[PDB]
């Protein structure tokens, strides 16, 4: 469970990371996508090329979720509704790769903010998207 | 029984006068809970313990959860009565309620409030103190805006022209977190008066300290420095006697017309300038939210941070 | 499997990583974020706490032992199936470490290059870092 | 009754006989509990996938595979729910042949005195997902202990009483929560159940007697660690229906 | 089951009926099967079955089926695996 300190290390990481919020998550789809190329399955119908905009539009989705789902950590499964029914019944999104993405992101973070992602920090962004991750994938059928 | 026998305590407070509500009935200790419980049954209260002037009332897991049996529920009462045990109610003993709905109380007797600003430039700039049982904290800057600064400008009585949130050139506090989420609407005598969010559970840091920065409005100067002309270049801004930037945090052409415009330099163009001269280095920042692109002035704009924050 | 283009990619980073310090971190790292993987090293005495990990030498020697049998392995990259049978088999048959933990083992330790390389970590070089600890992992396995 | 062959998340190395392993028509896999020779139990969630629930349980029987010991495979003849199964999971499934009872084949046999004590140290073996998500390739195990029943209920519904219960689930889904259940928390490296492991039993060692005992059937493994709390239906709170049907059948 | 808003009386949106009212069907899992199924259930050559609706509007109302399986053999869609 995500403890008060670790909420306070999450909010206080997830302020750090600032407007590059968005270039990180789109790296981090393409940097998944091209670590495991089964990934790609999921999105037949987009164009994956180097520095493709579709795929940055998709990265900045996934990072303002994640940025509402940090504003709401006490409420999470109600600020990821409807994401949870889409990828759940919806797209059939297999819970394996919901944790393949999670550590790119955080890779992404260790890239970019070293000076920040202190062991505890780790431990904390662990935590949270570990609790985004099975929110998305609870009601998986 | 008459009531002479009952007896009435706080318990797991930060002292006597702050906490649970318990009361003795029949041997055993219980609590009471929070349905129907508002401010009058919170003056009722702190009217029986001789510590007046109730200051807050709280409800479910706030002080812990308690033990024992539950007596009162879903009661009635004024502002102006002897005891709890006099309001009218249900039956003793008798609720739908559980220990996650157990009341407490803060009075004023305990809390010995007080507002003070440190750290700044002037007197009644910086950052934010506020004094509970004895020990100071800041308040978490989330929700901290123009009516806020307000508030606190008139509660401390410095000029209440114009009230600026933010930190200026103030360092990260040390302490407790007391205030969170302030929700005042700008005309609350002084600033726990208002709706705010519990005392104990804050997730803020350290690096989010509140502040206020009150002014007549006759020190605060903006110009444009670096360049062939007045009309272009970095823009500056001298408020009381400190110099400053402004972030680009959303710095786009909405906001330097507002700019242009207060200097009397026409429209803005281009959100750059050619390097004529070199502009010295300074600390202190400026940060801007969203200007509409009408106002007559940048101070006008709302909600404009005044430091504590960085432009990394 | 590696292309030319990624052999020569991961050589050359890897030439630029340092023994004493990488490995150490790498192994702090997952005792700290997944506390069940105390229970083999608690030989190493006290693993309550991040700083108390952090500032454990045993934790930073058996880091160099690790990057040793990993440094091996880059320099085995055609035969590790025969390179790592002495620790497949030393991990599981007195040890009972689940094959999970080898790829746990393998994600930690590319976050830590990620976070020493900074902006040099291009995603082209970490798709051959992911395959290598794939590879070391699956060895590993059983 | 209840000798395994060896007593002792870390990997099952002949310590877990009863444990048996599911997957559906769709490829889900999920757990379930030897309890005689030819009958078994799981949760009443891992028979209706990928179909709607208005089906019969003749249509839910030849379209799930079945695995027990060391990946053997045994067929299902019947399988047959519990009357109430909207607030009891509890499922029953018949083997087409009676399994001979071995080492790596063997029941758990059923409480004659509850056990859901709080504090009390119960194993719990699953095929269930992993930190990874992916499903286990090899048997897993973790300790836990049982935890108290009105801390699960305000964890996952608020309040105690029915009026003032509102869902508070950290993880979406809200199980199910009665007079028929009881709650475990986390081991102490903070080690919890996640998708797949339902069904597999709540074993508790009784040393008095050196038997092991099945206390409960896990019926919520969403809890991922995300919540605090896993979600059991008791077993002799079941015990009575067990006895009929496996008398009547 | 009915056809609708299409070019003959063998092509078009599909719809069915419950309750006594008429919806609509998605068409994620909706496979070659699945439309010979459908066509073969109706009074119309099964000889060649594909997906998809003919120059039809947009549906209204409820939709009330998706990701339906029917693999050929059922002689009626309702039942499929649904
Ligand atoms: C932290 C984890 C994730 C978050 C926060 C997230 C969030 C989102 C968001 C915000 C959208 C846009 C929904 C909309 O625009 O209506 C979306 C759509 C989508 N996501 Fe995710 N997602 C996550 C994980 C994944 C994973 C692991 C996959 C596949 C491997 C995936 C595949 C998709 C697809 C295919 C779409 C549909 C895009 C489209 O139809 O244009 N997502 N997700
Ligand atoms: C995945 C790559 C891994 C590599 C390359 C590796 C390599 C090694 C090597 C070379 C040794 C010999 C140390 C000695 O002889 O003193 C060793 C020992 C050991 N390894 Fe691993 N190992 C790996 C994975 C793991 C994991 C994931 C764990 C636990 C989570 C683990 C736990 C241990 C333990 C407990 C020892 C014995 C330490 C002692 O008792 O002194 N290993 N490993
Ligand atoms: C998509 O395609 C079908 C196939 O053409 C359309 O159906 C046809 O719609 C036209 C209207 O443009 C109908 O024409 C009318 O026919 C009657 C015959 O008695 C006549 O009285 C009218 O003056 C007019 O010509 C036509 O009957 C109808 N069917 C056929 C077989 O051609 C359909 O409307 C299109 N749109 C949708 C949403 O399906
Ligand atoms: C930041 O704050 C210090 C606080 O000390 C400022 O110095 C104060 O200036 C006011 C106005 O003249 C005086 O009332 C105080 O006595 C001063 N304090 C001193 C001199 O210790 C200082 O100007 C600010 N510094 C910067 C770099 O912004
Ligand atoms: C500035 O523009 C806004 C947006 O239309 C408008 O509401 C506001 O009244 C304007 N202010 C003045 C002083 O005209
Ligand atoms: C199911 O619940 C009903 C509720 O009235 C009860 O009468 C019945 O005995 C229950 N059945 C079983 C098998 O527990
Ligand atoms: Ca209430
Ligand atoms: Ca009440
Ligand atoms: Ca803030
Ligand atoms: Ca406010």
């Amino acid at each position: 469970v995500l403890s008060p300190a670790d909420k306070t290390n999450v909010k206080a990481a997830w302020g750090k990371v600032g407007a590059h919020a968005g270039e990180y998550g789109a790296e981090a789809l393409e940097r998944m996508f091209l670590s495991f190329p089964t990934t790609k399955t999921y999105f037949p119908h987009f164009d994956l090329s180097h520095g493709s905009a579709q795929v940055k539009g998709h990265g900045k989705k996934v990072a303002d979720a994640l940025t509402n789902a940090v504003a709401h950590v006490d409420d999470m499964p109600n600020a990821l509704s409807a994401l949870s029914d889409l990828h759940a019944h919806k797209l059939r999104v297999d819970p394996v790769n919901f944790k393949l993405l999670s550590h790119c992101l955080l890779v992404t973070l260790a890239a970019h903010l070293p000076a920040e992602f202190t062991p505890a920090v780790h431990a904390s962004l662990d935590k949270f998207l570990a609790s985004v991750s099975t929110v998305l994938t609870s009601k998986y059928r | 029984s008459d009531g002479s026998n009952l007896e009435m305590r706080l318990t797991r407070g930060g002292n006597m006068c702050s906490g649970r509500i318990e009361i003795k009935f029949q041997g055993r200790w219980g609590t009471v809970c929070d349905d129907n419980f508002n401010i009058d049954h919170a003056s009722v209260i702190c009217r029986q313990l001789e510590c007046g002037s109730a200051v807050s009332f709280s409800g479910s897991s706030n002080f812990g959860e308690g033990s024992g049996p539950i007596w009162f529920d879903d009661l009635i009462c004024n502002g102006n009565e002897s005891a709890l045990w006099n309001c009218k109610h249900q039956g003793w003993g008798k609720h739908n309620c559980d220990h996650a709905e157990d009341a407490g109380v803060i009075c004023s007797k305990g809390a010995d409030l007080s507002l003070r600003l440190v750290d700044g430039v002037t007197e009644c700039s910086g950052r934010l103190e506020v004094r509970f049982q004895g020990e100071w904290g800041t308040i978490c800057d989330d929700g901290w805006d123009s009516y806020d600064a307000a508030v606190a400008c008139k509660q401390l009585g410095c000029p209440t022209a114009v009230t600026a949130i933010g930190r200026v050139n103030a360092s990260k506090g040390f302490g407790h977190i007391w205030l969170d989420s302030v929700s005042c609407q700008g005309h609350e005598p002084a600033i726990w008066q208002c709706k705010h969010h519990e005392w104990g559970k804050h997730y803020c840091n350290h690096n989010e300290d509140a502040g206020v920065t009150c002014s007549d409005g006759s020190d605060l100067e903006l110009r444009l420095r670096g360049g062939g002309s007045r009309c272009a270049g970095t823009v500056e801004v001298e408020i009381q006697r400190l110099l400053g930037k402004v972030c680009d945090r959303g710095w786009g052409l909405k906001e330097a017309d507002v700019v242009c415009r207060q200097l009397g330099c026409g429209s803005a163009l281009k959100t750059s300038y050619q390097v004529y001269s070199k502009i010295q280095a300074t600390n202190t920042w400026l940060f801007l939210s969203s200007c509409n692109g009408n106002e007559t002035s940048l101070w006008d704009c709302k909600n404009w941070q005044w430091g504590g924050l960085t432009c990394d | 499997h590696l292309t030319p283009e990624e052999k020569s990619a991961v050589t050359a980073l890897w030439g630029k990583v340092n023994v004493d310090e990488v490995g150490g971190e790498a192994l702090g790292r997952l005792l700290v974020v997944y506390p069940w993987t105390q229970r083999f090293f608690e030989s190493f005495g006290d693993l309550s706490t991040p700083d108390a990990v952090m500032g454990n030498p045993k934790v930073k020697a058996h880091g160099k032992k690790v990057l040793g049998a990993f440094s091996d392995g880059l320099a085995h990259l055609d035969n590790l199936k025969g390179t790592f049978a002495t620790l497949s088999e030393l991990h599981c048959d007195k040890l009972h470490v689940d094959p999970e933990n080898f790829r746990l083992l393998g994600n930690v330790l590319v976050c830590v290059l990620a976070h020493h390389f900074g902006k040099e970590f291009t995603p082209p070089v970490q798709a051959a870092y992911q395959k290598v600890v794939a590879g070391v992992a699956n060895a590993l396995a059983h | 009754c209840g000798k395994p062959k060896n007593p002792a998340h870390l990997d099952a190395k002949g310590s877990f006989p009863w444990q048996a392993k599911m997957v559906s028509h769709h490829n889900l896999t999920t757990g379930a509990t030897l309890i005689n020779e030819q009958w078994l139990l799981t949760t009443a969630k891992n028979l209706f996938l990928n179909h709607s629930e208005n089906a019969t349980a003749k249509d839910i029987a030849p379209t799930l595979t079945l695995y027990v010991g060391k990946k053997q495979l045994v067929e299902i003849e019947k399988v047959v729910l519990h009357p109430n199964y909207s607030q009891v999971d509890i499922g029953l499934i018949k083997l087409k042949q009676k399994v001979s009872v071995n080492e790596r084949v063997m029941p758990i046999c059923l409480p004659s005195k509850d056990y859901a004590e709080v504090g009390r140290v119960g194993y719990v073996s699953g095929w269930g997902r992993n930190a990874n998500f992916k499903f286990t390739d090899h048997l897993k195990y973790v300790m836990l202990p049982v935890a108290d029943q009105d801390q699960c209920i305000r964890h996952y519904e608020g309040s105690t009483v029915p009026e003032k219960k509102t869902p508070k689930s950290p993880v979406g889904v809200q199980p199910i929560l009665n007079e028929h259940t009881f709650c475990a928390g986390m081991s102490k490296y903070q080690e919890d159940t996640c998708y797949g492991d339902a069904g597999s039993a709540f074993a508790v060692h009784d040393l008095e007697e050196d038997t092991w005992y099945a206390t409960g059937i896990l019926s919520f493994d969403k809890s991922c660690a995300v919540a605090e709390y896993g979600v059991y239906v008791k077993v002799t709170s079941i015990q009575d229906w067990v006895q009929k049907t496996i008398a009547e059948n």
